[PDB]
């Protein structure tokens, strides 16, 4: 399975899962609010 | 007046049913799933 097209959907392949998917306290659901919370304000950003 | 294969099929005009279809503890879903489980693991057959 080193063809690159399965990768994304590993499932059916390795079926992997970690104990948790947290991180420092975050939960699926919750991301999104505060990506809208930060995504609203403007900002400047560096392209390089 | 049912030797027409075409009128054949469905069991509403014969009125008999079954009670259950799961098969060795497995409902639909668990066929639905191992066989793809099953496709993932690449072999060869044989035909006659």
């Amino acid at each position: 399975h080193s063809v690159p097209f399965e990768v994304f959907d590993y499932e059916r392949s390795f079926q992997y899962h970690y104990d948790d998917l947290e991180f420092n306290g975050f939960s699926i659901p919750q991301l999104q609010r505060e990506i809208l919370h930060r995504q609203h304000d403007e900002r400047v950003f560096a392209g390089f | 007046a049912n030797s027409r294969p075409v009128q054949i099929f469905d069991a509403s005009k014969f009125h008999y049913n079954f009670d259950n279809l799961n098969l060795n503890g497995h409902s639909v879903s668990e066929i639905n799933t191992i066989i793809e489980n099953l496709r993932d693991h690449d072999r060869v057959y044989a035909g006659f």
